[PDB]
């Protein structure tokens, strides 16, 4: 089967910067891994899958943004949608 | 890095080649990984945050699966996006 | 039988960057 990627270097800086006094466990930081691993593979899915059912080119912000707002429920998707505009709003600036 | 310029920890290059595996011929804008991992990034914050409070609850100094347990399946948002 | 087929915490291991 599949490889998943390794995202564990960056949860955990993630953790730091939230609690920067705990730590967290091997089995802890595998369930981790895997949420991270199966949100990039659905969200990244739809982008793809909406820039070629929509005739684009390109994946830009604009499918993420859908995407999010298409798997995420409720609140999460306001934030998240909040959160990656702003990243590339430093970004372009 | 890209990442810094974003403001973000997670991997702004990571997230283009992930976005680029999905079609090896549609293109990658610079918006689309750099929106992608700051959506992960307040995920992944937003799980640790509430896991955390679990573990400090708890008086415990380290988060371990029963914290993760405490903090999805007590948010109806995240049990519902994570199961 | 708790040690025979659930989580043992002190089996756990800290996750280590370095």
């Amino acid at each position: 089967r599949s490889r998943k990627e390794s995202y564990s270097i960056y949860v955990y800086k993630v953790l730091k910067q939230v609690h920067p006094d705990t730590g967290i466990s091997s089995k802890a930081m595998g369930i981790m891994n895997s949420f991270v691993n199966d949100i990039f593979e659905r969200i990244a899915g739809e982008a793809s899958r909406l820039a070629h059912y929509n005739k684009r080119s390109t994946i830009t912000s604009r499918e993420i943004q859908t995407a999010v707002r298409l798997l995420l429920p409720g609140e999460l998707a306001k934030h998240a949608v909040s959160e990656g505009t702003k990243a590339v709003t430093k970004y372009t600036s | 890095t890209r990442s810094s310029r974003a403001g973000l920890q997670f991997p702004v290059g990571r997230v283009h080649r992930l976005l680029r595996k999905g079609n090896y011929s549609e293109r990658v804008g610079a918006g689309a990984p750099v929106y992608l991992a700051a959506v992960l990034e307040y995920l992944t914050a937003e799980i640790l945050e509430l896991a955390g409070n679990a573990a400090r609850d708890n008086k415990k100094t380290r988060i371990i699966p029963r914290h993760l347990q405490l903090a999805i399946r007590n948010d109806e948002e995240l049990n519902k996006l994570l199961g | 039988d708790e040690d025979e087929d659930g989580y043992i915490e002190e089996e756990d291991e800290d996750f280590q960057p370095e």
